[PDB]
């Protein structure tokens, strides 16, 4: 499914 | 829910979608520029691991933090803009960012 970097982008990645 | 950046981006991202997450950060940087940190500074985490790396620089960050009366499924937030170092906890290989451990 989602893997924990891809988690870490969706949630506190805006560039 | 608001018409701020933080009600929107957070229900956008699955964030509040179903439930309120009391406090999230959103960095506005490069996600080129954010895996960079994992090779940057070595500290260590608050758990006391020491896979932690902290930005050479401040980056552009928005924090949001839910407001007293914040209730689902109507959560509210309260933005608030700043500059600030980031530090993140990697993992795997490619070594990139796997938890957002704070901002300094």
């Amino acid at each position: 499914k989602e893997t924990a970097a891809a988690k870490v982008e969706r949630q506190h990645l805006d560039s | 829910s608001s018409s701020n950046y933080c009600n929107q981006m957070m229900k956008s991202r699955n964030l509040t979608k179903d439930r309120c997450k009391p406090v999230n950060t959103f960095v506005h940087e490069s996600l080129a520029d954010v895996q960079a940190v994992c090779s940057q500074k070595n500290v260590a985490c608050k758990n006391g691991q020491t896979n932690c790396y902290q930005s050479y620089s401040t980056m552009s960050i928005t924090d949001c933090r839910e407001t007293g009366s914040s209730k689902y499924p109507n959560c509210a937030y309260k933005t608030t803009q700043a500059n600030k170092h980031i530090i993140v906890a990697c993992e795997g290989n490619p070594y990139v960012p796997v938890h957002f451990d704070a901002s300094v």
